[PDB]
DNA sequence: ACCTTATTTGCATAC
DNA sequence: TGTATGCAAATAAGG
């Protein structure tokens, strides 16, 4: 099992845009 | 309270930044650079690149395109118009004797860190941060 | 002061 | 060569 060993950014603005794109189309 | 509004702003700039900086013959280093020099805002490469392909939180975004489009705007426009700690460099050798210490004891008290940084040749501080972020990737990775 | 949890931020390097 | 990113140093915020 390959793990991440440091920190990232949880949430994103990507994944952000990404998320209302996918509640607008609902 | 979220504003959708708000992310569109940060999706349109990004692109515009990126678009005008390149038309501008500046890579993202160059970016980088000139807002130390010029405003005291020094940058990385990397943090300019997550900028542009969103990948920063909302908040650090937020925080950064204002400073971004200062830049961009004096840049564009010529017609006669405190600081962080650099990053620490730890030397693989260095991170297997603090590893060692670390197995042997993941909190030395603060006399331990001294005797650690002097061994070791490096600022106290360094050292306890070390251990700090270490405990915390031990967290991390054992979830 | 100095730990905790939390997050920004840049080396170093792979494409 | 520039860009993207893994690992983690440095900082933020609370106790």
């Amino acid at each position: 099992p390959k793990v991440y060993q440091g920190v990232r950014v949880k949430i994103t603005v990507k994944e952000l845009l990404q998320q209302r794109r996918a509640h607008q189309a609902a | 309270g979220d504003e959708p509004s708000d992310l569109e702003e940060l999706e349109k700039f990004a692109k515009t930044f990126k678009q005008r900086r390149i038309k501008l013959g500046f890579t993202q280093g160059d970016v980088g650079l000139a807002m130390g020099k010029l405003y005291g805002n020094d940058f990385s490469q990397t943090t300019i690149s997550r900028f542009e392909a969103l990948n920063l939180s909302f908040k650090n975004m937020c925080k950064l395109k204002p400073l971004l489009e200062k830049w961009l705007n004096d840049a564009e426009s010529s017609p006669s118009d405190r600081k962080r700690k650099k990053r620490t460099s730890i030397e693989t050798n260095i991170r297997l004797t603090l590893e060692k210490r670390f197995q042997d004891n993941p909190k030395p008290s603060s006399e331990e860190i001294s005797m650690i940084a002097e061994q070791l040749s490096m600022e106290k501080e360094v050292v306890r941060v070390w251990f700090c972020n270490r405990r915390q990737k031990e967290k991390r990775i054992n979830c």
